[PDB]
RNA sequence: UGUAACGGGGCUAAACCAUGCACCGAAGCUGCGGCAGCGACGCGCGUUGUUGGGUAGGGGAGCGUUCUGUAAGCCUGCGAAGGUGUGCUGUGAGGCAUGCUGGAGGUAUCAGAAGUGCGAAUGCUGACAUAAGUAACGAUAAAGCGGGUGAAAAGCCC
RNA sequence: CCCGGCGAGGGGAGUGAAAAAGAACCUGAAACCGUGUACGUACAAGCAGUGGGAGCACGCUUAGGCGUGUGACUGCGUACC
């Protein structure tokens, strides 16, 4: 089995953006 | 004449589909709806 | 009528993990990676019993090429010679003659020579 | 950094081909008590090449 | 019955001794390649050693038709970023002429460790001269 | 199944399988898929294609040799030793009385007997005139049967 | 003529004590006690106490010496792991395993 | 002593007394078969080659066993096509005992 | 990035053109044995012709599982189910026998009914791997020694 | 009763039809982890099999082939959904 996910917690690099 | 004699007439009694039973059966995987669209999804199809 | 399906799951799992036996690894313990090991192993049994018959034919012809150059001919001049001979002796009894009975290969040269000239 | 493959109980054993412990070559006897000891250490008694340097 | 196959344990391999002065490389090494293998006996077996020991000597006076003997080109990379090294046919005879034969055969010999084990039984020597009188090696003429 | 419609985990971001509900049937503890609910499991049996399937049965009975007519079929008292003894007698264990008046007496005296039973003419069911062994019908049973079945 | 002494659910991994437990499969008893004794290891202490109730057991239920004795099967088996919670950073938990150890000790003369 | 001689679409080098596993003969166990197409007869020195049948040439046999070899798995497999097929084989011999070799 | 524009070796033919005869070469064709579909033809059984790559998909026929009747029967402490080996057997799903384990259930046949078959769904729950004896042991205010207690003391007591 | 820390744990003894029913207890599958034995493996390149196949070990019911385990070497061969 797998417990359950957690909340959002703080992310340490901002997704690269590609536009 | 016992209730382990009596057998239905030749025919009478066919084998009901089973979709979704394996590759040998024949109805397996899509079970005879084929791939994607409206009508293989369930409770798919277009009105009378 | 709730069926169970533990002793059926574990008779067909058992089946495929005995065909698995010998194989490395997760091939001979594990159900997933043993059931596309059996497989592949049947798809290559079914294509191996048609290249076993090329194969020894193959070793038989290079056998018989041999034989026939130590007489002082060549496979394909030894072979249309049987022909012409009449010779209906087939490449495999060639070849097992040629090992373990010398003289008699010899003979067989000599025939198609005889057939060629 | 991570196994993009799980590593094999072989390779799993490869890599711990290293790990053996070294057995004590030997054990050194004293003159005077007779004791076993760690070569150049002193006896569980308190001797050391054959003179009683610490009381128990 | 089930066809022979070859017992490298109760197999005959001879010594044979070969002049290769003025032979032609190639259709000198087609034919060393052949009885190293084993494609000469009817005992031949593709998965076992059933060939002869050769010893190839003047290997220094092989020869090579049309102008192959400036203009062929043998390549080696040494494993090292830009480490694409070159010697002419005439360089590899003046600094090391063994090497011809033995690359020319160990490339129409079986890749794997089989051909390896047939490449092993090729003794090859610059001068009129080998160390294997113990053998007894008979002339062999190709 | 008891439990709250709240979405386990958010839709996206958490890196696990999509989820809507903790009773999915896929789930531990979850629903049946197809839950069964009471069923009328009963068949219609057309009239003449239930008279015709006695007919037929009787028939058999009587070709077997396992249909026995009797005047008078009874017993003096309500005593299960009585018919017992009338039975083996008679020479059959496992059998089926069919009499015209449902005789208290000779019922109470087959209830404790379970290869033995006892009814009346209209009481006569296709599933009893097979598994029993033997069928002992009375003379005014076979003269109910009749007019029941024509 | 075997005798055996277990260490059920020891507090060690399988695998540290097996380090141990190769030095000294197949000596002699007092060849075994010696190497256990100058062992720098949590593990040599554990398995020296099973050697010793092994050698205990072989001198008074199965009546033997302590001279022919030798350590003719020695080996760990995974016990049952304990399971903890440890806090990691941003609320996030991790499941540590107190794993546990089954050691076997198996002395005899032949 | 060895003859060879044409049986079930294949060919057999054979000595008296060596048992040879044939393809199915429409023979009773324990009765004899005679080959008449013997390709080839070698007495050690003197060998008879045919062209193609040798002339009084003849193998007797006696019939020892009727069976079924080695099973089989025939797997057909096309990945990602949904589609598999496995069957079984047992190809039936007639074990023969070579019993004269006549020229 | 490295020969890198014959697959390689090598080749002055082992190249090219013409001519000829050999041979090799496929799951094609033939031979031998076996199975199945379909149509002829005689009386379910023979002979004969022909066919049998297959996704979506249609048609046909089966295997096994749990439950109901048959069954107050039949098998079973002289060992049931389940587990685990082995041998045999069928075209397949499968079947049968039996050693060991197990210690009380099982169930023929012919019918009847389905929660009736799992490898995938970033499926669900439990168990257990891997990385790995790796990272880390939470403020860099800091320890040292003697004695004590104890099975054991860097950490406890003095 | 014995080893151990007046431990944990275990070995005897005894109970029981059974303690490999010892309470972490009916049965006790699989993954996973070990000990022992046989064979292979330190000049060798890739879906790990398959066709061919030597050698070695073991067991037999011709003293002989056959059965089992292993699999040097070699042809072919890029998992599944
Ligand atoms: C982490 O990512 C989130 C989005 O998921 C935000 O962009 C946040 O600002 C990021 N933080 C950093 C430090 O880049
Ligand atoms: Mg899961
Ligand atoms: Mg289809
Ligand atoms: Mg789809
Ligand atoms: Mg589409
Ligand atoms: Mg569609
Ligand atoms: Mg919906
Ligand atoms: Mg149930
Ligand atoms: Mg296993
Ligand atoms: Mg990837
Ligand atoms: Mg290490
Ligand atoms: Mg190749
Ligand atoms: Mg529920
Ligand atoms: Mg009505
Ligand atoms: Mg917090
Ligand atoms: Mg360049
Ligand atoms: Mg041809
Ligand atoms: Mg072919
Ligand atoms: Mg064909
Ligand atoms: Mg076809
Ligand atoms: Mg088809
Ligand atoms: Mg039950
Ligand atoms: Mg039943
Ligand atoms: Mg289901
Ligand atoms: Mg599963
Ligand atoms: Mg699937
Ligand atoms: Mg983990
Ligand atoms: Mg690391
Ligand atoms: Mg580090
Ligand atoms: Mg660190
Ligand atoms: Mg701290
Ligand atoms: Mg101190
Ligand atoms: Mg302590
Ligand atoms: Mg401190
Ligand atoms: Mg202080
Ligand atoms: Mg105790
Ligand atoms: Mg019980
Ligand atoms: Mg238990
Ligand atoms: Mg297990
Ligand atoms: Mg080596
Ligand atoms: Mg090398
Ligand atoms: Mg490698
Ligand atoms: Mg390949």
């Amino acid at each position: 089995g797998k417990p359950r996910p957690y909340s959002p917690r703080p992310t340490s690099h901002p997704r690269p953006i590609r536009v | 004449m016992r209730l382990n004699t009596l057998s239905p007439a030749e025919g009478s009694k066919k084998a009901g589909k089973r979709l979704g039973r394996g590759i040998g059966s024949g109805l397996g995987k899509t079970g005879g709806r084929g791939h994607k669209g409206q009508k293989s999804r369930s409770g798919g199809g277009v009105r009378r | 009528a709730r069926v169970k399906r533990g002793v059926i799951a574990r008779a067909r799992h058992k089946k495929i993990l005995k065909q698995a036996k010998g194989y490395y690894g997760a091939r001979s313990r594990v159900y997933r990676v043993a059931f596309q090991a059996v497989i592949k192993a049947g798809q290559y049994a079914y294509r191996d019993r048609r290249q076993r018959k090329r194969q020894f034919r193959q070793l038989w012809i290079a056998r018989i090429n041999a034989a026939a150059r130590q007489n002082g001919i060549s496979y394909s001049k030894f072979i249309n010679g049987l022909k012409k001979a009449s010779v209906e002796i087939d490449r495999k009894i060639l070849a097992d003659i040629a090992v373990f009975d010398k003289v008699a290969f010899t003979a067989l040269v000599e025939k198609a020579k005889a057939a060629l000239a | 950094a991570v196994q993009q493959n799980k590593p094999t109980r072989s390779k799993r054993g490869m890599r711990r081909s290293h790990d053996a412990l070294t057995a004590v070559t030997s054990l050194s006897v004293d003159k005077t008590s007779g004791e076993k000891h760690l070569r150049h250490h002193i006896t569980a008694d308190g001797y050391y090449r054959g003179r009683k340097v610490i009381a128990k | 019955m089930k066809t022979f196959t070859a017992k490298p344990e109760t197999v005959k391999r001879d010594w044979y001794v070969v002049d290769a002065t003025g032979k032609t490389l190639g259709r000198l090494a087609t034919e060393l390649a052949r009885r190293l293998r084993g494609k000469h006996k009817a005992e031949y077996t593709p998965h076992v050693d059933t060939g002869d020991y050769i010893i190839v000597l003047n290997a220094d006076k092989v020869a090579v038709t049309g102008n192959k003997r400036t203009d062929k080109v043998y390549y080696h990379h040494t494993g090292h970023i830009g480490g694409i090294k070159q010697a002419t046919f005439e360089e590899m005879i003046a600094r090391r002429p063994e090497r011809v034969i033995e690359i020319a055969v160990k490339g129409m010999l079986p890749k794997g460790p089989l051909g390896r084990a047939m490449f092993r039984k090729l003794k090859v020597y610059a001068g009129n001269e080998h160390n294997h009188a113990a053998q007894q090696p008979q002339v062999l003429d190709i | 199944v008891t439990g709250s419609g709240k979405k386990p985990w958010r839709q996206k971001g958490t890196g696990r399988a999509r989820s809507g509900s903790i009773k999915s049937p896929i789930w531990r503890s979850g629903g049946v898929t197809f839950a069964a609910r009471p069923q009328d499991h009963s068949q219609k049996v057309n009239k003449k294609m239930y008279r015709g399937a006695l007919k037929s049965i009787l028939s058999e009975l009587v070709r077997q040799d396992r249909l026995i007519v009797v005047e008078k079929f009874s017993v003096e008292a309500p005593k299960t030793k009585l018919l017992a003894q009338k039975l083996k007698d008679m020479a059959l264990e496992d059998v089926l009385i069919i009499t015209g008046e449902l005789d208290e007496n000779l019922f109470l005296a087959a209830r404790n007997l379970h290869k033995v039973d006892v009814r009346d003419a209209t009481g006569i069911d296709p599933v009893s005139l097979i598994a029993f062994d033997k069928v002992v019908m009375t003379a005014d049973a076979v003269k109910q049967v009749e007019e029941m079945l024509a | 003529m075997e005798t055996i002494a277990k260490h059920r659910h020891a507090r060690s991994s399988a695998q540290k004590v097996r380090l141990v437990a190769d030095l000294i499969r197949g000596k002699k008893v007092s060849q075994a006690l010696d190497i256990l004794t100058y062992t720098n290891k949590k593990a040599a202490v554990l398995v020296k106490k099973v050697l010793e109730s092994a050698i205990a057991n072989a001198e008074h239920n199965d009546g033997a010496d302590i001279d022919d004795l030798k350590v003719t099967k020695i080996f760990v088996d995974e016990g049952p792991s304990m399971k903890r919670i440890m806090p990691r950073a941003k609320g996030r938990a991790d499941r540590i395993l107190k794993r546990t150890s089954h050691i076997t000790v198996v002395v005899s003369d032949r | 002593m060895y003859a060879v001689f044409q049986s079930g679409g294949k060919q057999h080098r054979v000595s008296e007394g060596q048992t040879v596993r044939l393809e199915k003969l429409d023979i009773a166990t324990g009765e004899t078969v005679e080959f008449a197409e013997v390709l080839m007869i070698a007495n050690g020195e003197e060998v008879k080659i045919g062209v193609p049948f040798v002339d009084g040439g003849v193998i007797k046999a006696e019939v020892v066993a009727h069976g079924r070899g080695e099973k089989v798995k025939i797997v057909k497999f096309r990945r990602r096509k949904h589609y598999r097929k496995q069957q079984g084989h047992r190809q039936w011999f007639t074990d023969v005992k070579i019993t004269g070799i006549s020229a």
